[PDB]
């Protein structure tokens, strides 16, 4: 896998 | 003629059950009046206690919906209390969901939308009540919004409801033609109540004792009803002028 | 570290301002004293999320109660808190102290600990992540104490907790509930540390 | 007339005609008598046959060891209400280790009958019941009517020509109330009572139905050769 | 027309004829009264002795709600029982959430909203009872009377049933002759008298008197039935007044 | 790295522009600043899909609420709706948001955690770079900041995250919400990480790749 | 209760007819005429718009002719609103079949299911039936070019040429007179227009009062094209056949 | 208790008429006149503000409603029925389109969804049809400007220009004479004000007339800057002052 | 339920399926037919979890037989395979998934072409010249990659399958008690009586 | 037991001057076993191209799903869906299955028929959008593709040049991944023509 | 993680 700042 | 028994259209495009719900409005034979000040909104209603056995403190058609919103009802007390409990529930739920006090006009719209459903759904009858919502809104300032069994609602500079509504309406109309403004140019709410009572006396042609009237006042961040003694003080001021 | 103390004129609520994630202080100026009614307030310990959700619901119930039945008792507020904490004990980690002022009943303090039980006490102190202390200087507390004495008593008690503990810290916030109204007090570290 | 279509409609004089029509089913039903002393409570029932080849419709239903009723009107409705009473008697035993009070039995029947007189689609019950029992406050006799009205009585009768037996019990009140620790004599008074509601037909061995409950007597029903003694 | 055949239908007048028809059932019922006193309320009811065969004292019509509220009604007795059952659920759910026993005004609206709900749909029948109820709460003594429409008000004295006009007249005299207030023990005796006077409108069958009361001083704020010596003292007082 | 800074006549929120799959930078220039409403903006950290979805859903419901009430939406409404939604899902929706905006009440700055806790602050930081950002905010924040001072402080706090946090990088996005003015969204406000010229061009001689088959694709009706 | 106000929409007459179905068909008989004609090399759909106004936007309008998929269209006669409910259902059923089998839905299967929905409203639910008759024009690889009609009863039948709505009696006699089995699409176009031109309640048949569509194999090699005619394309075909 | 009305209150009469739809249209006929005109570079929708009382504030009651930034609606008939339809229309624009495609629906498709809600009130159990006709004016990138009428039946038709309610027959005749395919937006507003003066009897000014346009994008009404693709709403409600300015040169 | 093979030749599809049914350390049966006729020109072989295999096979058989009666038409092998895949693709996110792997061999009478489809328990569909499920593929795929010619006849295809079965008997640890071989061509489905 | 790396395979998309390119390998495996060398991972709905890597059953299921949704879109809207709008639909549809997700890495490629602007986008399995000017990568050799693309890619390449760049990016990435290869397809997409080329690569 | 005196 997921996109994750 | 079963088109007169439920909320379906008559051949001439009318809803008789809605029209008859309006006639139920005047069953109590009580007249209400609402006006706006600079800082306040005042609502006055006739108080009639015919039975001597009644506890007069419990005989009221003015309800405290929220802490800023007040609501006077013209119609039978069972339907009045039905509308009151629902409005109280709706105002509380609004504050929980959206994190700010429900505005007077938004509650009015919500109750009007509920009233509209009763005119379109057959199993539910319309409530035989006209709801007059008053507050000092934090955005719009002094506010009067009135709902009826048709699901109609609108804002008012001032308004009147009941059997002798037309007489009170024209009395207020004539004042606003003269004053040339949308409100009662008065600093204190005490003098706005004195105006409301004075113009009801002139319109109906009847005098009032402390027990013949019921008064609700909306200020910034609270709506409250006056006691018999609060009204009596107010009636003395009118008489001494 | 949170506590509520009943005194002559009403009741004082006090707490720290520190919110922790692991050893990181997420908020060093947290307001742990929450209004559920004009003169009914609560101290929140345990999960920040859980205590906020509960406090928001209790405030809704008391607002609705006030509309229908007028001003509610502190006991009523405590009952609503317990109901939410007891029925949802499996999914909740909230320790709450309820403090309120009635003109009839004066200052009342109720504690809802992790169990979801309710206890009415003259005063309550919870430290180290919702650990209520019995005793806690019972000789140091007397009934019908003065407002200044109560402020001094809570200020000292919380100061000692902050000193020994790392969970507690920042400023000391207090709320005074009396017939007069609501007063908010704040004490900065430089004042309370030299105690 | 216009106001008897359903149970959800009042008449202009404030009557519920569907309930009044249900009450009429009871008057058509065969006579049954109830009476009690301080020690015992008795049910006497005149059973009705379709013809000489048929059996005689059973009128008396056991609800617990200490309680049962006799019926007059729609038998299937008596089965529904008696089954409900059995469950409420049973609930009381299992949950509270407590024999259900005859008064509470009455209150529960009343409230069940009432719901069927206020809701559209449903109908009122078409049966009257005489409930007898012996609980912690001694002997009891109840009269149930499907209007929901339940009444505690020393004696009564329901069904066709019930007025005859009801008049007798009203006269005999002072005599039969004091028949304490004597079952047979209290039954004899019940059999002499139901005899005042007979026309042409008399009490035979397979016609008469008796039930009794008391201090040291579980609710037992007597039929056939067992009621020959009382003819 | 046909506006009276279905519940929840407005007539051209703006009336619900089915509710007005339910009132006729109430007017047909036995007399029941309520008297508000200094520190509580008194309830009394007329029980018609249809037959010698009725067990005296063992057909109780007055019902308790929670421990502090009394309820009496005239009309369809089963409809009254249905309403009290609902009242007990409402009082239980209030006490469960808010701890405090339900205030009388709060309780009054709970019955009010429920009865009013039975005038909103044609699938239901209005209640065929007027209910006189009340008790003692934190704010003192409260007496209410609730009608098939859902309409209710606070009362100093209340009456409903066949002998209501007689009872109302006798209640109005008490209010006038006792402006500073009536005591609990007095109200019990007066309640007995008014039922005996109201029995003149129902004098074919003889009757059995039944009284209950809630008083902060006499019953400690709880609902109790008037029995034994105090009941016989009230009957004797009423017997002396008719003669 | 996302920050909120309150100033005299409004609130300013800033964010970095890095999106990651494990240790890989998936997007060198992604937008973490969301418009909930014209004058209510959101900075999102945590699960990228969750922050976008939760911001769009509340934004949609706020727009409908605004039409119904005929009023400009309030930040507390967005805050209340977000926290109740996030609480319901018990932290399974991994959205950590900084909510700032101007409404008729005034200017507001809030933070929301995935479990549904909210705080109020004059300066807030969230995400992996929160500690680097907060160090700058704690060092340089003062009461009665001007707009120019608030933008500089916010961008400096993001820079701290970009340089010192491996999770944060690329450019700085700023949104300025001032009372009585249109919210101004400064996309790529700073671009301090520009790829240097490549030493060589990897453009291939045409025909370098071996082809088995060719065909024309029909995309028309 | 509510029993008093129930029309009982799903009962038999003493003669064994369905009241609401019969009255729905009476409704449809007042609707603009729709004609389908099936040729050896395509299908024509022609429909008459209900008394057009001069200020009605003709070019961006859809009243009579709707697309179900790339191979199936319908001509509507009755309540447009009712038709659109059923059309969206049919469009979904077609895509459900394509998703399941990776094959375009055979015409009859789509017709049967849409007809079975109408049937349901006449046997249960206590609701009014759909006041709609459809002409289905479609192509599949099994039966080739097919014309069907369905009506509120849920009954459907196959046709070489058919009309629904107003003046079907007159229209069916004219089609039965001039139709033959070895007919071409261009011939079927001329027949459809000539039939409407004689049955129409209007003074003269013009482009602005018509919707027109053809399903041909006019595209290159074994593929079907659906042509929903533009206003200017109707104007041209109306001059070419010599009606204006 | 419970909704026992699970059967249709709208049925076919022996003549094939749907009574309740016919009667709904009669209610629309009694309604106050509203109209719509489509120009080359915009669309105008207008109606009279029939004030129930002079004490009432006619500003609070909005007969012309924004549905999306590029779509507006006006009505003739029962106001309350319109108000709940606007609420349902705004919601369905989000739930069944914007939350799926991330853009507002085109005019024809939102109209289609409103039509569907009104068709359901025609067939569903225990409900009467909506007693309103809607005029929905809108713009979308691929269809440009468009004007649609929606009737109680659920039927909708696209119009170059039309009118509904009290004086619709006369109003439609007036529009037929004045309308051409070369009309600029200002010309269509002028014609709209001329057309509406015929049907209005009492006072005719910016306080008794409600008028909105679908025209050019309004950056000033967007509420934010920084996204070049977001250029602002095409729907604009004309002010009391803006209407009075165009009544002088009439 | 171990060995299921499939070879698509010029004019037919050949399915080979192991005859052994084993539970524990006992071979319960040595004559088991791990195939169902879906339609006159479509055959499905299956292998996986006990019970699930036959239950799934018979369920598919019933649904295709129902379609055949309703439409008086034989669904194409492509259509049957697409239906079967969708049923398995539903199964994998069910409460209890069908653990069944299938080969679908069919003759398409419209195209006059044999077709072999390989679908695993996840609903992973692929069209191949030959295929297998389980550990059989590990030996047979490389063998078929060598000796398979696309224009082979049924007799050539059977000899190629014998080579596959002989390799499996030599190198596979378990005894699968030989294979039942079925040919699907334009004339329908027939079983090779001796193998 | 990691859904995304059972079947294996890769997709890469790139923008050029008035053109986009999308490419994929043809391998479908069951872990170590190669099953099919004809498993295309690129589908098109009108002029919008969708590549999908990950669990093959979900690749097939999502293709069937987006065909369904775009077919209904075209019937109602009376026009083919655009890349920008289709991207939002993929995002919506994936996040609908947030707590039971499709194990896929979809990639959108196409040219807006109105503006003529080249468009590419990528998604995670729960539908977060990665919009990029340069390139998008997906699959078991995503790390390898990121390396190739970041070094080989330059802006505003002509179709004939862009073909060479994306081809070399895919081929050299697939050769360093065990679960990718077994053939490759490259789509070169211009405003009103689309060429599809099969690449010769090592079959191991 | 979650926040927690
Ligand atoms: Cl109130
Ligand atoms: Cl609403
Ligand atoms: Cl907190
Ligand atoms: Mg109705
Ligand atoms: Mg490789």
């Amino acid at each position: 896998x997921f996109l994750f700042x | 003629g079963y088109d007169r028994h439920i909320t379906i259209f008559s051949p001439e495009g009318r809803l008789y059950q809605v029209e008859y719900a309006f006639k139920a409005t005047n069953q109590t034979n009580i007249n209400s009046l609402a006006v706006r000040g600079k800082d306040c909104t005042v609502v006055i209603s006739q108080k009639k206690v015919p039975d001597k056995l009644l506890d007069p403190t419990t005989v009221s058609y003015i309800f405290c919906i929220s802490r800023t919103i007040g609501m006077v009802v013209n119609g039978p007390i069972p339907d009045a209390r039905n509308a009151a409990l629902r409005a109280k529930a709706e105002a509380a739920e609004f504050r929980y969901k959206y994190g700010y006090d429900m505005p007077c006009d938004v509650l009015a719209k919500r109750m009007a939308n509920l009233s509209q459903i009763y005119t379109q759904r057959a199993y539910m009858r319309p409530l035989g009540v006209i709801l007059t919502f008053v507050s000092v809104d934090e955005e719009l300032g002094p506010s009067i919004y009135k709902t009826d069994p048709a699901g109609y609602y609108v804002g008012y500079k001032a308004t009147a409801t009941g059997p002798k509504q037309q007489e009170i309406t024209t009395n207020l109309e004539n004042h606003f033609k003269k004053s040339k403004i949308d409100h009662i140019n008065e600093e204190s709410w005490e003098k706005v109540v004195e105006f409301a009572i004075t113009h009801m006396i002139d319109a109906l042609g009847t005098e009032f004792s402390k027990n013949d009237l019921e008064v609700g006042v909306a200020t910034k961040d609270k709506f409250f009803t006056l006691s018999a003694e609060n009204i009596e003080e107010r009636l003395v001021a009118i008489a001494e002028q | 570290s949170i506590m509520a103390v009943t005194f002559k004129d009403g009741v004082i609520l006090g707490a720290d301002s520190r919110t922790t994630t692991g050893a990181y202080i997420a908020n060093r100026v947290t307001d742990k004293l929450t209004r559920v009614h004009d003169k009914i307030w609560c101290c929140r310990s345990g999960s920040a999320a859980d205590t906020q959700a509960i406090a928001d619901i209790v405030q809704y119930h008391l607002e609705l109660y006030t509309s229908q039945y007028g001003t509610p008792s502190t006991e009523t507020a405590a009952s609503v808190f317990k109901e939410l904490c007891y029925e949802n004990k499996d999914n909740l980690t909230a320790g709450i102290i309820v403090a309120g002022y009635d003109d009839k009943n004066k200052g009342e303090v109720y504690t809802i600990p992790l169990g979801g039980s309710v206890h009415k006490l003259p005063y309550a102190i919870a430290v180290s992540g919702s650990t209520f202390i019995y005793g806690y200087c019972d000789k140091n507390f007397r009934e019908n104490m003065s407002k200044e004495e109560t402020v001094d008593f809570i200020k000292h008690s919380l100061s000692q907790a902050i000193k020994w503990d790392g969970s507690s810290g920042g400023v000391i916030r207090m709320v005074v509930l009396t017939a007069a109204g609501v007063e908010r007090l704040i004490f900065y570290p430089d004042e309370y540390e030299q105690l | 007339n216009n106001y008897d279509g359903d149970t959800v409609t009042f008449s202009p004089t404030g009557r519920l005609f569907q309930v009044e029509y249900a009450l009429e089913a009871i008057k058509q039903g065969s006579v049954t008598v109830g009476l009690r002393s301080n020690t015992h409570a008795v049910l006497v029932a005149l059973k009705r046959n379709a013809d000489e080849l048929s059996s005689y419709q059973k009128k008396i239903i056991k609800c617990d060891e200490h309680m049962g009723l006799s019926l007059a009107g729609l038998a299937p409705d008596a089965r529904v209400l008696s089954n409900y009473l059995r469950q409420q008697c049973n609930y009381s035993s299992l949950v509270f280790n407590r024999k259900l009070a005859v008064e509470r039995a009455g209150h529960l029947l009343c409230d069940k009958a009432q719901k069927n007189t206020q809701s559209y689609g449903g109908r009122p019950y078409g049966v009257g019941l005489l409930i007898i029992g012996y609980d912690k406050s001694g002997a009891h006799l109840l009269e149930f009517q499907p209007s929901g009205n339940v009444t505690e009585l020393y004696g009564t009768a329901i069904g066709a020509r019930s007025q005859g037996a009801k008049t007798y019990l009203e006269r005999t009140l002072d005599t039969f109330i004091k028949i304490d620790g004597n079952p047979d004599e209290l039954i004899k008074a019940g059999v002499e009572a139901i005899s005042q509601s007979l026309r042409d037909e008399s009490l035979t061995v397979d016609n008469l139905s008796i039930a009794i409950v008391g201090k040291d007597t579980p609710f037992t029903i007597y039929d056939g050769e067992a009621v020959a003694k009382y003819i | 027309t046909g506006y009276d055949l279905s519940n929840s239908v407005f007539s051209p007048d703006g009336r619900n004829f089915q509710v007005e028809y339910a009132v006729k059932a109430v007017e047909n019922g036995t007399t029941s009264i309520g008297i508000k006193c200094n520190d509580g309320v008194v309830f009394a009811v007329e029980k018609l002795i249809t037959s010698k065969l009725l067990v005296p004292q063992k057909n109780v019509k007055i019902q308790v709600v929670d421990r502090h509220i009394g309820c009496v009604y005239s009309g369809l007795i089963p409809d009254g029982r249905h309403l009290v059952n609902r009242g007990r659920e409402e009082a239980a759910s209030f006490k469960k959430l808010y701890k405090t026993p339900i205030p009388i005004p709060a309780f009054a609206d709970r019955l009010g909203q429920y009865v009013q709900a039975h005038t909103l749909y044609n699938s239901v029948r209005p209640f065929g009872v007027s209910t006189i109820f009340g008790g003692v709460d934190k704010n003192g003594a409260h007496l209410y009377m609730l009608e098939p429409s859902g309409s209710y008000w606070g009362y100093k004295g209340a009456a409903t049933g066949k002998g209501r006009q007689s009872a109302k007249a006798e209640l109005e005299k008490l209010v006038d002759h006792h402006p500073e207030g009536l005591s609990a023990r007095e109200a019990v005796k007066q309640a007995a008298k008014i039922i005996y006077l109201a029995h003149e409108d129902n004098k074919e069958k003889d009757f059995e008197l039944e009284i209950s009361w809630c008083s902060l001083s006499e019953t400690n704020g709880l609902h109790k039935f008037v029995k034994g010596d105090l009941l016989q003292e009230a009957i004797d007082f009423a017997q002396k007044e008719i003669n | 790295t996302i920050v909120g800074v309150k100033f005299n006549n409004g609130v300013v929120i800033a964010a970095d522009t890095r999106s990651t799959q494990g240790p890989i930078v998936a997007d060198k220039n992604c937008a973490k600043l969301h418009r909930i409403s014209p004058k209510i903006w959101c900075a999102g950290a945590g699960t990228a899909a969750d922050t976008e979805a939760v911001t769009q859903l509340i934004g949609s419901n706020i727009e409908l609420h605004s039409l119904y009430t005929s009023r400009e939406p309030r930040v507390v409404s967005a805050l209340q709706m977000l926290k109740q939604h996030l609480f319901k899902y018990q932290g399974h929706i991994g959205a950590y948001l900084i909510v700032a905006g101007v409404d008729p009440t005034g200017s507001h700055l809030f933070s929301i955690h995935a479990h549904g806790s909210t705080d109020v602050g004059y300066y807030l930081s969230l995400g992996s770079g929160s500690l680097a950002a907060m160090a700058v905010l704690e060092s340089h924040w003062k009461q009665d900041l001007t707009k120019e001072e608030a933008i500089k402080l916010a961008s400096d706090a993001i820079q701290a995250g970009i340089w010192n946090d491996l999770g944060s990088g690329s450019n700085v996005d700023v949104c300025v919400m001032e009372i009585g003015k249109d919210a101004e969204y400064l996309r790529n406000y700073l671009t301090p990480n520009v790829r240097e010229e490549k030493q060589k061009s990897y453009k291939f001689p045409r025909g370098t790749t071996a082809v088995l088959k060719e065909s024309i694709v029909n995309i028309c009706d | 209760g509510s029993r008093r106000y129930d029309s009982r929409t799903t009962i038999f007459s003493p003669e064994g007819r369905l009241y609401q179905v019969e009255y729905a068909l009476e409704s449809i008989s007042h609707a603009g005429t729709a004609i389908g004609i099936m040729a050896s090399d395509g299908i024509v759909l022609a429909a008459e718009r209900k008394v057009t106004s001069t200020l009605l936007e003709q070019d961006t309008s859809t009243e009579k002719l709707y697309k179900l998929n790339d191979k199936i269209a319908v001509a509507v006669a009755g309540l447009t609103a009712d038709a659109e409910i059923l059309i969206n259902t049919a469009r979904i059923h077609a895509q459900n079949y394509l998703k399941t089998y990776n094959e375009d839905i055979p015409v009859e299967i789509l017709v049967r299911r849409l007809s079975d929905i109408k049937q349901g409203y006449t046997q249960h639910g206590g609701l009014r039936p759909f006041g709609v008759s459809f002409i289905y024009a479609g192509y599949d690889d099994r039966y080739g070019y097919q014309l069907y009609t369905s009506n509120p009863s849920g009954n459907y039948t196959g046709w070489k040429a058919i009309s629904v709505g107003a003046n079907t009696s007159a229209a069916q006699t004219l089609l039965q007179m001039d139709y033959k089995d070895d007919m071409k699409v261009d011939d079927a176009i001329e027949l459809a227009l000539k039939t409407l031109s004689k049955t129409t309640d209007s003074s003269a048949l013009t482009y602005d009062r018509l919707e027109f569509a053809t399903i041909r194999k006019g595209a290159n090699d074994g593929e079907v094209y659906q042509k929903i005619f533009k206003p200017q394309e109707i104007k041209d075909i109306l001059v070419k056949t010599g009606i204006t | 208790m419970t909704d026992r009305y699970s059967f249709s209150l709208t049925t076919f009469s022996p003549s094939g008429k749907l009574g309740q739809i016919d009667y709904a249209l009669t209610a629309v006929k009694q309604g106050v006149t509203s109209l719509g005109i489509k120009a080359t570079n915009g669309v105008v929708i207008a109606t009279e503000k029939k004030s129930s009382s002079p004490l009432a504030m006619s500003e609070t009651l909005s007969k012309v409603s924004l549905l999306t930034p590029d779509i507006g609606a006006v009505y003739s008939g029962m106001g309350p029925d319109y108000r709940v339809l606007v609420d349902k229309s705004r919601k369905v624009a989000h739930t069944s389109y914007k939350r799926i495609y991330g853009e507002y629906p085109p005019t024809k498709l939102l109209v289609s969804e409103v039509a569907k809600i009104m068709q359901e009130a025609t067939q569903s159990g225990g409900v009467r049809p909506f007693g309103v006709s809607l005029l929905i004016a809108g713009h979308d990138e691929f269809n440009g400007f468009s004007l649609y009428q929606v009737d109680p039946s659920g039927s909708y038709f696209p119009w170059k220009a039309t009118a509904i309610g009290k004086g619709s027959v006369a109003a439609k005749t007036f529009l037929e004479k004045r309308w051409n395919d070369e009309l600029e937006l200002e010309d269509a507003i002028h014609i709209a004000l001329l057309t509406l003066k015929e049907s209005v009897e009492g006072e005719f000014n910016g306080d008794t007339i409600e008028l909105a346009i679908i025209g050019d994008e309004n950056p000033d009404l967007l509420g934010y800057t920084g996204i070049p693709t977001d250029k602002g709403p095409r729907f604009r409600k004309l002010t009391s002052q803006e209407i009075n300015d165009r009544l002088e040169a009439l | 339920m171990d060995i299921i093979l499939g070879i698509r030749v010029q004019d037919s599809v050949i399915l080979a399926s192991s005859k052994a049914v084993t539970r524990g350390i006992s071979v319960l049966k040595d004559s088991d037919d791990k195939t169902r006729q879906l339609s006159p020109h479509t055959l499905m072989s299956f292998a996986g979890e006990a019970g699930d295999t036959v239950q799934f096979a018979e369920y598919i058989q019933a649904n295709i037989q129902l379609y055949s009666i309703r439409e008086d038409y034989e669904l194409s092998p492509q259509a049957v395979s697409s239906f079967v895949r969708q049923e398995l693709a539903k199964s994998i996110r069910s409460r209890r998934p069908y653990q069944v792997n299938v080969l679908i061999g069919g003759y398409d009478k419209k195209k006059n072409k044999p077709e072999l489809y390989q679908i695993d328990y996840l609903g992973t569909k692929v069209e191949l010249p030959y295929g297998a499920h389980g550990y059989s593929g590990f030996y047979t795929f490389s063998l078929l990659d060598h000796h398979y010619r696309p224009d082979m006849t049924t007799e050539e295809g059977l000899d190629l399958l014998k080579l596959c079965v002989q390799e499996l008997e030599k190198r596979m640890p378990m005894d699968f008690k030989g294979v039942i071989v079925k040919i699907v061509d334009k004339d329908g489905i027939r079983q090779v009586d001796d193998f | 037991s990691d859904p995304s790396s059972i079947n294996g395979g890769i997709v890469v998309a790139m923008t050029g001057k008035d053109c986009v390119a999308i490419a994929c390998d043809l391998r479908l495996g069951s872990q170590s076993l190669g099953v099919s060398n004809k498993f295309e991972k690129i589908f098109h709905y009108g002029h919008v191209f969708l590549g999908i890597t990950g669990l093959a059953t979900d690749v097939t299921t999502l293709n069937e799903m987006f065909r369904y949704k775009t077919n209904l879109y075209k019937l109602k809207e009376e026009r083919a869906i655009e890349p920008e709008t289709f991207t939002q639909l993929v995002s919506s549809s994936l996040y609908e299955r947030r707590f039971g997700p499709y194990f896929v890495g979809p990639v959108v490629a196409g040219i807006n028929s109105k503006s003529g602007k080249p468009f590419i986008a990528g998604f995670d399995l729960i539908g977060c959008i990665d919009e990029a000017k340069d390139f998008i990568v997906s699959g078991t050799a995503s790390d390898q593709l990121f390396g190739m693309c970041e070094s080989l890619y330059e802006p505003n390449l002509e179709p004939e040049d862009l073909f060479e760049t994306i081809s070399q990016a895919l081929l050299n990435a697939a050769d360093r991944d065990a679960l990718s290869g077994w053939g490759a397809v490259v789509y070169i997409i211009k405003k009103d023509e689309v060429v599809k080329r099969y690449l010769k690569m090592r079959q191991d």
